């Protein structure tokens, strides 16, 4: 098999829904978790990735540290080859300008990233962490919550979060 | 008791009001700040259209 | 040493459909054209770039690829890319058409075996989480594998 029938209908799904499917992104991934993990368990401690994560996107520790957390929600203290794979495509090089447009249009359901209780609501602490994660303003920030909460209980639904993805996908496409 | 009850829903049923309009006049901006949006992007895709059609 | 097949090297891998062996000697004549005329290495690769715009920019009217790698070639992140992604191809095709396969790939593949067997032992045993042995070596196997990736 090409590395798995369910990572080759990912591939499949991330050429779909990106305009450029790159060459051996996937193996290169592969080979970076491979060498990560040194016991080759499937898994990666902490410090490796904090240690991959300040050799390639020179991210602070304690960001590394958050985004381990976020990604990591067996909370078994490693993190795996899939959620390293899911972290590097979230990532996708950040630093481009298409890549904001990129994480605009996320992944397919495109909620439980930003909601991390999983209650289908994203919090404050959320919204800090998404604002970690990829760089925006505070105020910017306020703004797009306060918009986002139409009744006021700073709660945003799924069918909410959806909506706010598509104006803002439609703007930035405009 | 009956100054302090006259007083009590005198100040409640004053600043009811008071805290309606405002929340009025906040729907009232978001309302019109949706609209807005609305008309910029109708008129964005008008624009779009027509460069399409012209090109 | 890239330890590869020369017909897997040189099946034309690029899109465009151009030789990548005539790509390859044009490109060797136009080095050696260069070290007779004593050429700097900043003329050298800027000549080098123009020679890949050439071959990427064939008669526009056939085919719309040429096209889209004009553009690509036109910027300088994604073109910088494309040129360091062909001259390792080509330096790769060039080492395997006369003799690429020779002695020490065995060691260096059995060093990397036993660096992988030795990381993979001390990530199975760590007794100690305050140690300070266990966390250099793993320290330093992850700089080893950042700096070889």
């Amino acid at each position: 098999m090409k590395l798995t029938p369910g990572c080759f209908l990912w591939y499949l799904y991330m050429d779909k829904i990106y305009c450029l499917l790159s060459l051996r992104n996937v193996k290169a991934l592969m080979v970076y978790f491979h060498l990560l993990d040194v016991h080759h368990r499937n898994t990666l401690n902490d410090v490796l990735f904090f240690h991959f994560l300040q050799h390639v996107t020179n991210l602070n520790k304690s960001q590394i540290g958050m985004i381990f957390d976020l990604l990591d929600w067996t909370a078994v203290g490693e993190i795996g080859f899939d959620q390293f794979y899911v972290l590097i495509c979230i990532l996708l090089a950040h630093q481009d300008h298409l890549e904001d447009h990129f994480m605009y249009r996320h992944s397919r359901p495109v909620f439980e990233l930003l909601d991390l209780d999983g209650e289908m609501n994203i919090g404050a602490a959320n919204f800090q962490n998404y604002r970690f994660l990829f760089n925006i303003k505070k105020q910017e920030l306020r703004d797009l919550f306060h918009d986002f909460d139409i009744t006021g209980d700073r709660l945003l639904n799924y069918k909410e979060f959806k909506l706010y993805t598509i104006f803002c996908t439609d703007k930035s496409i405009d | 008791n009956m100054f302090v009850g006259v007083m009590i829903m005198h100040t409640e049923d004053s600043m009811k009001k008071f805290e309606r309009d405002l929340t009025l006049e906040r729907n009232l901006a978001i309302m019109e700040e949706k609209q807005i949006i609305l008309k910029r992007q109708q008129e964005e895709v008008n624009r779009l259209m027509n460069t399409q059609k012209s090109g | 040493t890239a330890n590869v097949s020369v017909s897997d090297v040189c099946e034309d891998f690029d899109e465009e459909g151009k030789s990548v062996r005539n790509r390859i000697r044009k490109y060797s004549q136009t080095i050696s054209i260069r070290d007779s005329l004593n050429l700097e290495p900043e003329e050298i690769q800027q000549q080098a770039r123009r020679e890949l715009e050439l071959c990427h920019g064939r008669s526009l009217e056939h085919g719309e690829d040429h096209e889209e790698s004009e553009t690509s070639l036109a910027s300088s992140t994604s073109e910088s890319l494309i040129f360091s992604l062909w001259k390792p191809h080509r330096t790769y095709w060039t080492e395997q058409q006369n003799r690429l396969p020779l002695p020490l790939m065995e060691l260096m593949e059995t060093e990397v075996l036993d660096i992988l067997k030795k990381a993979l032992i001390t990530y199975r045993s760590t007794i100690g989480r305050n140690h300070f042995m266990t966390k250099e070596l793993q320290g330093y196997i992850e700089g080893i594998r950042k700096r070889r990736n």
